């Protein structure tokens, strides 16, 4: 129940329109409290689908080979 | 040693004990509520109830 | 969940009541809810504490 | 001159605590409790008759083994709920 | 259902409260009887209407009128100084 | 019964009179009005009736009564004891509830073992 | 002496057990007369118990608030199918022969699945998978391998409908309906040995008790009719259903008894299905809803067990209690932060039960004397013997010279009682803490500024509610675990949740900055 | 019949009698919950004798007292179907006699005393003598069979023993020994 509570409490301070900002860099996911949701309902395929893909040694550096 | 619901509890059986007819204990100053007669018993060590654990 | 109470005050009550008359399903009430439900004990905090004493208590 | 609700959050924040005997004394002694007759053979509610000053069961006319139960006048409404249904909700009784 | 003689204390013998009369709580304003219900027989229900549990108060004017079928109907109003205090918003 | 009843033993009345006698005791040296509680007074005037045989002695008379034949329960010796027998047809009738009956011999032996 | 319930086992009633505890039969459709007794035989009979004052139930004598009710039982004319099972019926039916009755699958399989089954089938969802699982089985044969009979495919139409694709000459099916009787019939002749392959239970349940044809009725206590400010007795929901329910019956039995056309039984034998899977839920699917004089739609007993207003979430998880206060709160610095400012007028109407011992007597018996006038009064006295006496102007004294030991006084609360403080909603579990009580003259709460952060509360109109423990045990759990200073680090991440705000963080700077100096008058005065 | 068993038992020793020593305590509510109690499967319970040993106490939530497990041994008279009893004759009732048995009263029926047609006096309302002529008292002992017993309630009452006499070897000892006699003669001869 505490574990509960402690997840729940601070469900009420978060934000729902998340930041919708690109910055070339970043791809656009939800956040937020439906992120919260999606992950705890363990939805089948996420709204906004994003993967992190790490370099092997060769390329990792070089920006052209990366 | 004691957890708190150990302690808690043993102070709500004494406190019981003490309001149904049971003797107090230990002296304590006129006027004071079972409640707090209890507790003074608990923390002067004089406790007659012991907790089972597994 | 086991316990038939403890899905029904959920959701869907109706459902799960049925259900358990159907397969004959049988609650041990051994959490929470059924517990408050009943209006006994429940088996958390100082509801699980055991204790004794020894009868023959001298005042000193 | 009615009476501030209880909410279930409140429940739940009583359990968090760990406060077993609080929770009790809010939820049945303030508000409603009774008594009822069991048949355990058959956990069926038996019928107490204030004519006879006797206790017996209809169902399987038992008048043996008929201990006492404590419990809530809302859940034994419950009871009575789901046997207006065919729900047959069997009891079983224990010591201690 | 007749309730104790000290709520019946400011009531005229016609049933109505006198205008100007400092009341309290569930204090008879208009005193009225119902016939009675079968469970009892010859008996009459108390039906007075009576301010609210928890207000005080001045009687200040009693209206007698008829409805829509003839019946009567009375209406009492009750003022309440309110000097502030803790907790007033 | 109170939960979990275990064990059983059978007595004489005379073997219990001594021990209603006790109760009339400790309740009268407590002050009780009644030397015995209801159900145990008028028990007593039972036992009294014919608590002539010792109670003691009537304990012997049940084991020699084991020991005589093997049959024999101490409920069976208890009321051999208790109803102090003359001729056979007492002990065919007092037997006759039982599904064993007593054989004539076994008669004029218990009437060694009954003494008085 | 006093039992617990251990455990609790579910099932269906039996026509036999229906009858069995019933107590009394109905035949009359209507409630009250015309002076206002119950009809002998109606939906009110005095059988089920006694609501209205001043009456004595035959069956256990008792009062309106003593008998507790008594169940009584319809005996319907045609068996009707029950709503809550209609899909397990189907489930049912389209896996077991027509004609012998038993499931429709082959011995050895049978015995595969009877060892898979008992593998833990306690767990709810693989043991639905598996039901699941012989039911594509069995709904995939044309022909019984038991025994040489072929199965026409059944059709499941919402709420209780059932069709029979049964083929005809030429070839041509023609969709026959089956009829509850029918139903019934063939759930019958279903052997116990392979009920657990279908998810049943054979002492539990049965296949032929889903389709009743005894229908119980519910207490009185449970359909409590409420005398309107007309002087119009209002009935609930459920009592008005019973009695179309009824009306519909009899109407059945009577046009069966005169040898009626079949269309017309048939249209009665429909209109009393939906009347009953209306009384049991009356917002079934498929079904239009039946609506009250007003035309708002009625509440049924499927109605009564759901909803944020429901049994289980309205009067069970939660409920109103007694010995509880509520008014706003205001700010007070001057207290401790485990202590609440409690009004004068609240503090003379709660009270806390307390037991006269030796150590004790004298404040008692003093509270017993100021009255229940006076603040540091008493409302009752309890005799050892248990009777309550309510002290009055004409007892106290008497009643104070009565008091010994065993006695139980009802009195006022005092500093250092110990309360239950809540705001709510209750989001977390420093939502609910116990304070020491601290009388005050005004009628508002006194709460210590310090103590706001965790309760998540500004004095901008702020309602908080208080409760007081009457138990020995239950004060202690409140005194010992629920204490303001015990809970000052959060349980959330680790840190303080109790601490000091806006103008004790200015101040702590005013007095710390660099330059800050004070004469000795200002020194001593702070200090004190 | 009188006997003497041992049963073990949980015993609810309140607060004010944790003073003194468990094993009296124990006694005195023992005594309280059944002293007067008859049993349908043991019979009239009528003393604890001695509490044999007694546990610890458990504080179960609630109550606040002490539950103590105990054994102890009690003498039950045991009332049993066709069984002879000597008792005497508390009563006579037109229907039928009384004779003490014990704690409960058991019942001698009119038409069940004696061979003879049945006949029950009226004037000294004892009994009557048509052919037999042979008298039983209020204040004779006598010994009978029993046909039934009547296991009702634990109150010791509503509870009534029918003991048959027709049957040979019982009755009033006068006429016991008159049998005797003739059984002699017929021996003898
Ligand atoms: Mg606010
Ligand atoms: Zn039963
Ligand atoms: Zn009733
Ligand atoms: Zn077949």
């Amino acid at each position: 129940t505490v574990a509960a509570q402690s997840i729940g409490e601070p469900s009420t301070q978060m934000t729902l329109n998340t930041f919708h900002y690109a910055g070339v860099a970043e791809i656009n996911v939800t956040l937020g409290l439906p992120r919260i949701i999606e992950i705890v309902d363990a939805r089948k395929n996420p709204s906004t689908p994003m993967m992190t893909v790490y370099l092997d040694e060769e390329h990792r550096y070089d920006r052209a080979k990366a | 040693k004691y957890t708190r619901f150990e302690k808690a509890r043993i102070i709500g059986a004494r406190a019981l004990q003490i309001s149904m007819g049971a003797p107090v204990l230990i002296d304590v100053p006129p006027g004071i509520t079972p409640l707090e007669a209890a507790i003074l018993e608990f923390e002067k060590g004089v406790i007659p109830i012991t907790v089972i654990r597994p | 969940k086991s316990s038939v109470l403890a899905r029904a005050a959920f959701e869907i009550t109706v459902q799960h009541l049925f259900e358990a008359a159907e397969k004959g399903e049988v609650d041990n009430l051994n959490g929470v809810i059924e517990n408050v439900l009943i209006g006994q004990p429940v088996p958390v905090g100082t509801g699980m504490v055991k204790l004794t004493m020894k009868l023959p208590l001298r005042p000193q | 001159e009615g009476g501030l609700r209880f909410g279930e959050m409140e429940r739940d924040v009583l359990v968090g605590h760990g406060a077993a005997m609080l929770l009790i004394e809010r939820l049945l002694e303030e508000s409603d409790k009774t008594e009822v007759w069991v048949c355990e053979n058959c956990g069926h509610i038996a019928l107490e008759d204030k004519r006879r000053r006797r206790v017996y069961c209809p169902v399987c006319g038992e008048e043996e083994r008929i201990s006492k139960v404590e419990m809530s006048y809302a859940f034994k409404l419950l009871l009575d709920e789901l046997k207006a249904m065919v729900i047959r909700p069997k009891l079983n009784l224990s010591e201690r | 259902g007749y309730r104790g003689e000290k709520y019946y204390r400011n009531l005229d013998e016609d049933g109505l409260i006198f205008p100007e009369s400092k009341v309290e709580g569930k204090d008879v304003l208009v005193g009225r009887t119902s016939p009675p219900r079968f469970l009892s027989l010859q008996e009459r229900r108390e039906t007075s209407v009576a301010v609210r549990p928890s207000e005080k108060g001045v009687v200040d004017k009693v209206i007698i009128t008829e409805t829509g079928d003839g019946t009567k109907l009375v209406k009492v109003t009750v003022r309440d100084l309110r000097i502030p205090e803790l907790g007033d918003k | 019964i109170g939960r979990g009843k275990l064990g059983e033993k059978y007595i004489t009345i005379a073997e219990a009179k001594e021990l209603l006698l006790k109760r009339r005791e400790e309740e009268v040296k407590a002050g009780i009005e009644e030397p015995l509680y209801y159900e145990a007074r008028l028990a007593l005037e039972h036992a009294e009736r014919f608590a002539k045989l010792p109670a003691d002695k009537a304990k012997e008379a049940v084991e020699e009564l084991m020991n005589a034949f093997e049959w024999m329960s101490d409920r069976i010796a208890c009321k051999i004891v208790d109803i102090m027998p003359e001729d056979s047809m007492d002990l065919r009738v007092i037997f006759a509830k039982e599904e064993y009956q007593p054989t004539q011999e076994e008669m004029k032996q218990i009437l060694d073992i009954l003494d008085k | 002496m006093k039992k617990v319930i251990g455990s609790i086992e579910f099932g269906i009633l039996s026509p036999q057990e229906i009858r069995k505890m019933s107590a009394v039969e109905v035949t009359v459709p209507d409630t009250y007369d015309d002076d206002g007794y119950p009809i002998e035989g109606g939906v009110m009979d005095k059988r089920m118990g006694v609501i209205d004052p001043g009456l004595r139930c035959e069956t256990c004598g008792g009062r309106a608030g003593e008998c507790p009710g008594h169940f009584g039982h319809i005996e319907l004319a045609r068996p009707v199918i029950h709503v809550g099972f209609a899909k397990t019926i189907y489930r049912i039916l389209e896996s077991t022969c027509r004609e012998c009755g038993r499931i429709k699958l082959t011995d050895e399989e049978i015995e595969e699945y009877m060892k898979k089954i008992e593998l833990a089938r306690n767990r709810r969802s693989e043991f639905n998978e598996i039901i699941k699982e012989i039911h594509k089985k069995a709904k995939e044969r044309m022909v019984c391998p038991h025994c040489g009979a072929p199965q026409y495919p059944i059709k499941f139409e919402k709420p209780t409908i059932y069709w029979e694709i049964r083929k005809d000459e030429q070839g041509n099916e023609y969709r026959h309906r089956l009829m509850p009787t029918e139903v019934r019939d063939w759930l019958e002749k279903i052997p116990d040995k392979d009920l657990p392959l279908l998810g049943l239970d054979p002492e539990k349940s049965r296949p032929e008790w889903m389709v009743l044809t005894v229908l119980p009725v519910p207490p009185v206590t449970a359909r409590p009719s409420i005398t309107l400010e007309t002087g119009i007795r209002a009935e609930d929901d459920l009592t008005h259903k019973l009695v179309d329910i009824i009306r519909i019956n009899n109407r059945l039995k009577q046009n069966i008894e005169a040898g009626a056309p079949q269309l017309i039984i048939e249209d009665l034998w429909d209109l009393l299905q939906y009347h009953v899977t209306t009384y049991i839920n009356n917002e079934a699917p498929g079904v239009p809803p039946a609506k009250h004089k007003s035309g708002r739609p009625l509440k049924t007993l499927a109605q009564r067990l759901k909803g944020k207003e429901g049994r289980f979430r309205g009067n069970l998880s939660g409920k109103r209690v007694n010995f509880s206060a509520r008014t706003v709160i205001s700010p007070d610095p001057m207290i401790s932060i485990n202590e609440v400012g409690v009004p004068v007028e609240v503090a003379m109407e709660l009270t806390v039960p307390e037991k006269v011992t030796e150590f004790n007597i004298e404040r008692l018996r003093k509270m017993v004397l100021n009255g229940p006038d006076k603040y540091p009064g008493a409302n009752y006295v309890i005799d050892p013997e248990g009777r309550r006496r309510r002290i009055m102007d004409s007892n106290k004294e008497t009643l104070a010279n009565q008091l010994d030991i065993g006695w139980t006084v009802e009195r006022h609360l005092m500093d250092g009682d110990i309360v239950l403080f809540n705001r709510q909603p209750s989001l977390h579990r420093m939502s609910i803490m116990a304070h020491r009580v601290r009388v005050m003259p005004y009628r508002t709460f006194r709460l210590n500024l310090a103590v706001c952060p965790p309760y998540n509360a500004d004095f901008d109109g702020d309602e908080m509610n208080l409760h007081v423990p009457q138990t020995e045990e239950a004060q202690a759990e409140a005194r010992i675990l629920m204490e303001v200073q015990n809970h000052i680090i959060s349980p959330r991440y680790g840190g303080p949740i109790i601490g000091g705000i806006q103008d004790h963080i200015s101040g702590g700077y005013l007095l710390t900055r660099e330059g800050a100096y004070f004469t000795r008058d200002e020194v001593e005065q702070m200090l004190m | 019949m009188y006997k003497i068993v041992t049963v073990k038992d949980v015993v609810r020793i309140p607060p004010t009698m944790f003073t003194m020593d468990p094993k009296e305590a124990a006694k005195i509510i023992l005594r309280e919950t059944y002293e007067g109690t008859y049993d349908k499967d043991e019979g009239v319970i009528l003393s604890i004798l001695e509490v044999k040993d007694i546990k610890d106490g458990i504080i179960i939530p609630g109550d606040g007292a002490t539950y103590h497990e105990v054994v102890f041994d009690v003498l039950v008279w045991e009332p049993k179907i066709h069984e002879v009893v000597e008792g005497y004759v508390a009563d006579v009732m037109p229907f039928g006699a009384f004779i003490r048995i014990g704690p409960i009263d058991g019942l001698v029926h009119i038409s069940q005393l004696m061979d003879d047609y049945v006949v029950y006096d009226e004037r000294n309302k004892q009994f009557v003598g048509k052919e037999k002529k042979y008298l039983l008292k209020i204040g004779d002992l006598v010994r009978a069979r029993i046909i039934n017993i009547s296991a009702k309630s634990k109150v010791i009452r509503e509870n009534r023993i029918g003991l048959t006499m027709r049957q040979p070897g019982l009755g009033k000892f006068e006429w016991i020994e008159k049998e005797k006699k003739k059984e002699k003669e017929e021996g003898k001869k």
